[PDB]
RNA sequence: AAACUUUCAACAACGGAUCUCUUGGUUCUGGCAUCGAUGAAGAACGCAGCGAAAUGCGAUAAGUAAUGUGAAUUGCAGAAUUCCGUGAAUCAUCGAAUCUUUGAACG
RNA sequence: UGAGCCCGGGUCGAACGGCCUCUAGUGCAGAUCUUGGUGGUAGUAGCAAAUACUUCAAUGAGAACUUGAAGGACCGAAGUG
RNA sequence: GAGACCGAUAGCGCACAAGUAGAGUGAUCGAAAGAUGAAAAGCACUUUGAAAAGAGGGUUAAAUAGCACGUGAAAUUGUUGA
């Protein structure tokens, strides 16, 4: 499906934060919140060249 | 405390009145008297309450029947008696208005209609 | 004026503005060493 | 507060209504899996 | 009240001096009935309530 | 080979559908097969089991034991045959379940409603019988 | 299950407990006191312990514990009084020895073979 | 609190100055819905509750919107 | 020598990888066209003998009428069904109804 | 030679492999990589101030912080009401 | 109705009471979580324990399957052996 890995609204932290330059999940009160996405390497991410 | 439906139907409004008055009457003092020791009392007043919901399906029939009897040949209906369909299904033209056409195209359809015909290999 | 934070101890790891009440802060890494290295070398070889 | 409204009372009998535990004969039916109240 | 008090005079035959009433925290209705002085509570409960 | 587009030969929608079955499905689906005697007196193959059916089992533990049957429980596509018990821990007797497809009908449960369905099942096969040898 | 299965059933005795609440590295250090020795010392032993009046020995998991004259009966200077992992052990054997007791072996002759501590799931 | 319940939508979410739903805007008669939103339609789209009516009506499609009892009913 | 640190093995722990499965997802293809003032979509509160959620229903409330099938439901408890019958069922179909408060929402 | 391949012993319970072609979401130590799990640090840092607790008896398997009585302290009507 | 697709960190966020639990004043953000066994046959009874549980005993082809449940790796840990 061309919306997987894509219905998150995530962004990266930062550069001098001592965490990987990876979008994250925003929010605050769930598991989800602050885990990395949008990348082919993130658990719950897209895939790399998704098939069409 | 079951009630049939077939002596029901069979029944007319007066009797079916005094039946639902009765069943009415009944669980209320099975109710009340229910309260303590509700057992296989509660399995009976499960059952008469299905049979008030039965005794009260049929009056209403009955009535429902009786009323479209009377407004058979009326022109308008109770909105509760007229079909349901759909609101389009409602507001689309009727069968007559949708066929009828113009005098010209019905002479045109009548002296010259499409004929039956083959051409041979 | 701008003060500069380590992202170490209490400042590791944090979303947003740490307990320094300042103006303007920025945060550092030794990644942005090596990217500063960098930005600093393309610029001499520049000159 | 003591100032309410007989909906709101029964909107927080309904919440207490969730809050109580599940039943063991419901643990027992055949095909279950549900355990715990979440 | 009104209610109450007529539902307690035709179906059951009891004569009630005052109804207070109250709304349970569940949400059902409470009903205190003071009868007349003439009935007796003790035998009406044990004829037509079923009660001890 | 499937040929009608209607029917499919999906694995998923074939179990969900067993599993999902409503109790009329589930009783077409339990039906049993008849013994040899029934068989040439009934020209029937199989009938769907019921409470007051006399059966025999065949397979399974129970090798060839005979028993009425005491109750089917449409739930879990078993069927309970009297006597065929196993004890508890505590030493009550449970039913063991069985299968439809493993008992075999000796004595048949009769009525209007099955002495009808028989009729229909034999009309079928001897008007097929007829058509392929005359 | 057991971890040492090299010992018939019919011989011996035998006692478990699971998801116990009591710290593991103390509960570790008192097994290995305990462990080895007659059923009677080490019972004796344990409520010691729990009195104060001997401390076992802390080996592995000894992170800044204090001197103790006590301990000089181990060769050890650091020695600490576990009262929960004592308790839990006496429940345990006493167990074991109403085990034994049913199983019809001498009391007065059986001695601690093993005794294991692990890591259950943490909370 | 700038926010009361709502009796459209059910949510903590009138405001208690401007009077109006932040999530479907009550006092309007339309319901609040922006396409920027793919996650908020899907939230409070047809499907997500109850379907009275509309769950009923594709039975009767399906036998045409005929009208009447069958023939030798009691 | 023991203890301690480390190496290997056996067993036992922690943890949930691998293998196997799948009433799920994803993609394509085919037939058909059907929401709502005759009150929709959505929200809320009630209803089961013992139910919180999910599901169903609306004071006729885990449902009524009708048609078909033909002997159940099931966790327990209590009743059935006479079985040579207008008839069980958390059955299916479905043309008749019931359908609380709101919500385009309309004293 | 090597990436690897094959067998034995133990565990386990339902499918799997060789060969020739075809096809690809096909080979990891790194990416301050992602998710989860687990260590050393470590039984370590540490568990504050509001002056204060004590005796007997009772319940209980178990009593410093559960109770009864007795003492010794405190809020001091702008209260620890 | 199908597939040279994916096979529980995959495939839709959701194979489960998932747009749920939860977070935010709000617009909104938004997870984790499948598998005993053919059949619960889900351990009667005895004993220790305050109890949780343990040990006998029993069901099962198997408890080296006990609803912390198919198989059960590594990291890490305990015991024993060298
Ligand atoms: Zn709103």
């Amino acid at each position: 499906s061309e919306k997987a890995g894509h219905q998150t609204s995530a962004e990266s932290w930062g550069t001098g934060r001592a965490v990987a330059r990876i979008p994250r999940v925003s929010g605050g009160g769930t598991h989800r919140a602050g885990q990395g996405a949008f990348g082919n390497m993130c658990r719950s991410g897209r895939m790399f060249a998704p098939t069409k | 405390g079951k009630v049939k439906a077939g002596q029901l139907w069979s029944k007319n409004k007066e009797e079916l009145t005094k039946i639902l008055g009765e069943l009415k009457t009944e669980l209320s003092q099975l109710r009340i008297q229910k309260i303590s020791s509700s057992g296989a009392k509660l399995n009976k007043i499960h059952d008469l309450r299905k049979s008030i919901a039965r005794v009260l399906t049929v009056i209403n029939a009955k009535q429902r029947a009786q009323l479209r009897l009377f407004y058979k040949n009326k022109k308008y209906l109770p909105l509760d008696l007229r079909p349901k369909l759909t609101r389009a299904l409602r507001r689309r033209l009727s069968k007559e208005d949708a066929s009828r056409v113009l005098e010209k195209t019905k002479k045109r359809l009548t002296h010259f209609p499409q004929r039956k015909y083959a051409v041979k290999a | 004026q701008v003060k500069v934070v380590k992202a170490t101890g209490a400042n590791r790891g944090i979303k947003g503005r740490p307990k320094g009440v300042k103006g303007r802060y920025k945060m550092v890494d030794g990644r942005m060493k090596k990217e500063m290295r960098a930005l600093k070398r393309l610029a001499k070889k520049k000159r | 507060p003591s100032h309410k409204t007989f909906r709101i009372k029964q909107k927080l009998a309904k919440a207490q209504k969730q809050n109580r535990p599940i039943p063991q004969w419901i643990r027992l039916r055949t095909g279950n899996t549900i355990r715990y109240n979440a | 009240k009104a209610q109450i008090k007529q539902a307690l005079k035709k179906l059951y035959d009891i004569d009630t001096v005052k109804i207070n009433t109250l709304i349970r925290p569940d949400g059902t209705k409470k009903a205190f009935a003071r009868l007349t002085p003439d009935v007796d509570a003790l035998d009406i409960a044990a004829t037509k309530l079923g009660l001890v | 080979m499937k040929v009608r587009p209607t029917v499919s030969s999906s694995r998923r929608k074939a179990r969900k559908a067993h599993f999902s079955a409503p109790s009329s499905v589930r009783r077409v689906i339990m039906s049993a097969p008849l013994s040899k005697e029934l068989r040439e007196k009934y020209n029937v193959r199989s009938i769907p089991i019921r409470k007051g059916d006399e059966v025999q089992i065949v397979r399974g533990a129970h090798k060839d034991k005979e028993g009425k049957v005491t109750s089917v429980y449409r739930l879990k596509y078993v069927i309970h045959v009297e006597r065929v018990t196993r004890e508890k821990a505590t030493g009550q007797t449970v039913p063991i379940g069985i299968h439809p497809s493993n008992v075999v009908i000796t004595k048949l449960h009769l009525d209007k409603d099955r002495e009808n369905i028989l009729a229909r099942i034999k009309a079928g096969r001897e008007q097929v019988a007829k058509a392929k040898g005359k | 299950r057991y971890a040492a299965t090299e010992i018939a059933p019919t011989k011996s005795a035998r006692a478990r407990g699971s998801y116990l609440r009591v710290s593991f590295k103390n509960t570790r250090e008192t097994a290995q006191a305990i462990n080895g020795w007659k059923l009677q010392r080490a019972l004796t032993f344990l409520q010691n312990v729990i009195d104060k009046k001997e401390a076992v020995p802390m080996r592995r998991y000894a992170g800044s514990t204090g001197r103790t004259a006590q301990g000089k009966q181990w060769g050890v200077s650091r020695a600490r009084w576990p009262v929960k992992s004592a308790q839990f052990l006496i429940g345990l054997l006493k167990n074991a020895e109403a085990n034994a007791d049913a199983k019809g072996l001498d009391t007065g002759n059986l001695i601690i073979k093993h005794i294991q501590v692990n890591q259950a799931p943490k909370q | 609190k700038t926010h009361g319940l709502c009796r459209r939508c059910g949510r903590r979410s009138l405001h208690n100055q401007k009077k109006v739903c932040a999530s479907c805007g009550y006092p309007a008669a339309k319901t609040r819905k922006y396409n920027w939103s793919e996650k908020a339609k899907r939230r409070k789209v047809t499907g997500t509750g109850r379907m009275r009516y509309l769950s009923t009506v594709p039975r009767r499609f399906k036998n045409g919107f005929r009208t009447g009892v069958p023939k030798g009913a009691r």
